[PDB]
């Protein structure tokens, strides 16, 4: 499979503050990533698809970038909402393949 | 609106049969281009996809599980079925049904989960 | 006066094609597009009678590398959007390269010296991007570039082919000066936004 | 009668030169020199009185396409041997492919017609090797594939040229049959192993 | 810097029988590979370079293979004086870089 | 025929200079595209590649050691110096001095390599 590795685990953050996660594939994904947003005891929102794309209705401050085996995804104006864990998916392949995730915290 | 809802046994003891279903509306699987995914957060673990099964009847399975997976439908019911065979304690998760499309090829939405322990 | 400078000056609607191909590190194309807006606009030069001085060469070189570029200059940004991987990168390249040559060198102005390469370059795009659809389960070049470059690339190309072979009937000075700067923008679109193989 | 068919057939030659350029996956050079292949041989069976009633194209189109392709053959020969990474692999493919082209087009029987492509890929070859054994501290494409490879390969092209533009003075028949088997030989000679940028 | 990987660290072979000796770059090494033959008390002596042309005198059984990133090198109609231990050098980059190294031994 | 022989202390105490000397017939190092190479198999190790030294007075150092070693020439000689500074107890090796040549790139003559032990 393609191996996708988010390097924060974990991440701490003020509230109106701004946060960046980077994720790097095993192999490239031809910018077939995606970036969901979970919470406990409620399914995951997609934010993001094919790197750069918003979801319609989602706020604006989520941004994501990249191209070829190398990308990233940011959080702007951080609300207290936004205290989720994030995953990134690579989708490039039927062989689906989730990053370790980001559990962002308060600070 | 689309809606997806998983159901299952909550408990097994291990080397048995996880039979998970998936109910949905808002959509048809038959509609054409339309897809349903199974994924797992296994204890303690980040998300794991296990099966694909599409509007044209085709399957996709994880090979890390492709021997012990079984993935099937019913358009009548809009309902989706994962078998899971032979339980092991490592299957210890919450299994997530999710929705796939022809336009964007990730899933867009996904059902609250089922929560599955499975020990003796 | 408008009729001598007018398609001579809008020969220069290239020279963005060229600027913007050469940032995106699409070299091989950006020679193409260079050598088609020089050819091009000398072409127009030459036949203004009142800078048909300049031209240093002969009518019939300017006229055959005006047509055979801009024919070979649809080619390779057709191509450039397939974005194939090699071998069958510089083997399509040398198919448009040796066809367009032998075809235009037949006749610069028969039938097939432009949609030969455009029917041809759409039939390959068509089949690599079907083969990718049945792949992927799902539309294979994103909604993002279909609705950025390739519905506006083509739009821009159509415009440009309608302009020069139907509307030319009722006026050139204008309308010719229109199709070159409709056919830069369609190149300008249908380019990728960079150059996977070399960045 | 040897005057007709030796020349026609002795342009076959170029078909072992097909056949390893495509078992070594140099499927771009096989293009232009199976081209050269067809546009020579159909040029020398539309000279001869005897077969001239064959060619279903005009001489003018026959003759140019075998002194272009013949040019083009030549280039593409050693830029395989320059083995050039990308973007400049395509790039130096395209300067040979447009300058052999307006060249040919403007006189085909003129100086630096083929000398003009032997002479800058020389250049360009002599250029980047020297930069490389200053990089290596020593003799950079080793002393086997200069042995084995580059001087054969230009020995069998020097031979091809001055059986040509020399000896062909003396006799058309059996010489110019001669330079088409010894040019054939030193596009083998010259082609590198396998294709590296495809297997 | 480069590193060279010969897969079998010792191996143990009959007289006048065959020897395979393989080796991986984790970069490729444009066929500048050369293999030394290793003493105990005496100075290596170089078998082969470029991958496969053997050094003048050296005994023809000793043959070597690959171009990119694998190599190998081979002893036929094996000797008790070829019982020694074989290095692979990458020298693409004047930065050179030695194999971990192979000790042949009799059965 | 051409040599190379190595010279060295064969036992030095940690935290100073080992002083390494190679001397050569047979060819001179100010020939056209001539080098010497320094190379030592540490004790119980694969070999390490240290330094080179070459005609046009050019040299390079292994980047893992390049703030200790330095190399130096002697034609008048036919000799080459190799100087390693800081002695760790990791420098227990047998030094090899090794001849480059420009049709070949690798080394084509070593010398038979002088045993340095350095401890307290
Ligand atoms: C599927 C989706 C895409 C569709 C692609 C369609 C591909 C099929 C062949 C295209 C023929 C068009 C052509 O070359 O024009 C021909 C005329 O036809 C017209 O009158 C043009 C009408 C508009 C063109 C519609 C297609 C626009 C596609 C956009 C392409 C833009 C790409 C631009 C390049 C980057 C001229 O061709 P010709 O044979 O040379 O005739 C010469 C005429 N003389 C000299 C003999 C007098
Ligand atoms: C450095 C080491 C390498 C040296 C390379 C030398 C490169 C310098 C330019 C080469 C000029 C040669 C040429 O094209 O012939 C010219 C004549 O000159 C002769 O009479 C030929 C004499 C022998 C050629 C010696 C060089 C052989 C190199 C081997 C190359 C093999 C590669 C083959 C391709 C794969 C013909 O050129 P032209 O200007 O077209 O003249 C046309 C004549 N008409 C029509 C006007 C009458
Ligand atoms: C990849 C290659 C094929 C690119 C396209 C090359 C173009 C310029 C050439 C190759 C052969 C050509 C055809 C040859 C002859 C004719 C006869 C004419 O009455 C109608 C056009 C038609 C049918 C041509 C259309 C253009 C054509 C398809
Ligand atoms: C990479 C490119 C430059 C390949 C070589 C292209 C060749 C065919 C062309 C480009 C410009 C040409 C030159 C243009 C004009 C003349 C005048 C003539 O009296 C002698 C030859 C000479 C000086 C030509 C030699 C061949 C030439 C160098
Ligand atoms: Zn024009
Ligand atoms: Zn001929």
């Amino acid at each position: 499979d393609i191996q996708m590795t988010q390097s924060p685990s974990s991440l701490s953050a003020s509230l109106g503050g701004k946060v960046t996660i980077t994720c790097k594939a095993s192999q490239d994904i031809n910018e077939y990533i995606a970036w969901y947003q979970h919470k406990p005891g409620k399914g995951p929102r997609l934010l993001i698809h094919y790197t750069s794309t918003l979801q319609p209705g989602i706020p604006s401050r989520f941004s994501g970038s990249g191209s070829g085996r190398d990308y990233s995804f940011s959080i702007s104006n951080l609300e207290p909402e936004d205290i989720a864990t994030y995953y990134c998916l690579q989708y490039d392949n039927l062989l689906w393949t989730f990053g370790g995730g980001t559990k962002l915290e308060i600070k | 609106q689309v809606t997806l809802k998983e159901s299952g046994p909550g408990i097994l003891q291990p080397s048995q049969t996880l039979s998970l279903t998936c109910s949905f509306s808002g959509f048809s699987l038959s509609t054409s281009g339309m897809g349903v995914s199974w994924i797992r957060k296994p204890s303690g673990k980040g998300l794991e996809w296990l099966a694909h099964i599409f509007w044209d009847d085709d399957k996709r399975y994880n090979p890390s599980l492709k021997s012990r997976l079984t993935i099937s439908k019913d358009t009548s019911s809009n309902q989706v079925f994962l078998m899971i065979t032979s339980i092991d304690t490592a299957d210890t998760a919450t299994y997530y049904c999710a929705r796939r499309t022809w336009l964007l090829h990730a899933m867009d939405y996904w059902g609250q989960g089922t929560s599955v322990t499975v020990s003796s | 006066v408008a009729k001598l400078l007018l398609p001579t000056l809008s020969s220069l609607a290239f020279l963005p094609t060229v600027s913007i191909a050469t940032k995106r590190r699409f070299y091989m194309e950006a020679m193409v597009y260079l050598f088609t807006m020089f050819f091009v606009a000398f072409s127009h030069a030459c036949d203004g009678p009142g800078l048909s001085v300049l031209c240093f060469m002969r009518r019939d070189i300017l006229e055959y590398f005006s047509i055979y570029g801009t024919a070979l200059s649809m080619w390779v940004s057709l191509m450039a959007l397939a974005d194939f991987d090699e071998p069958q990168r510089s083997t399509f390249t040398m198919l448009g390269v040796l066809t367009i040559a032998v075809r235009t060198f037949h006749d610069r102005w028969g039938y097939g010296v432009y949609s030969g390469p455009i029917g041809t370059a759409t039939l390959i795009i068509a089949v690599k991007w079907l083969k990718k659809m049945k792949e992927k389960k799902g539309l294979y070049p994103d909604k993002s570039i279909y609705t950025q470059q390739i519905g506006p690339g083509l739009c821009f190309g159509a415009l440009a082919l309608m302009l020069r072979f139907f509307f030319e009937e009722w006026d050139y000075t204008y309308v010719h000066s229109f199709y070159h700067c409709a056919l830069a923008m369609s190149f300008v679109l249908l380019l990728p936004k960079v150059n996977k193989k070399a960045g």
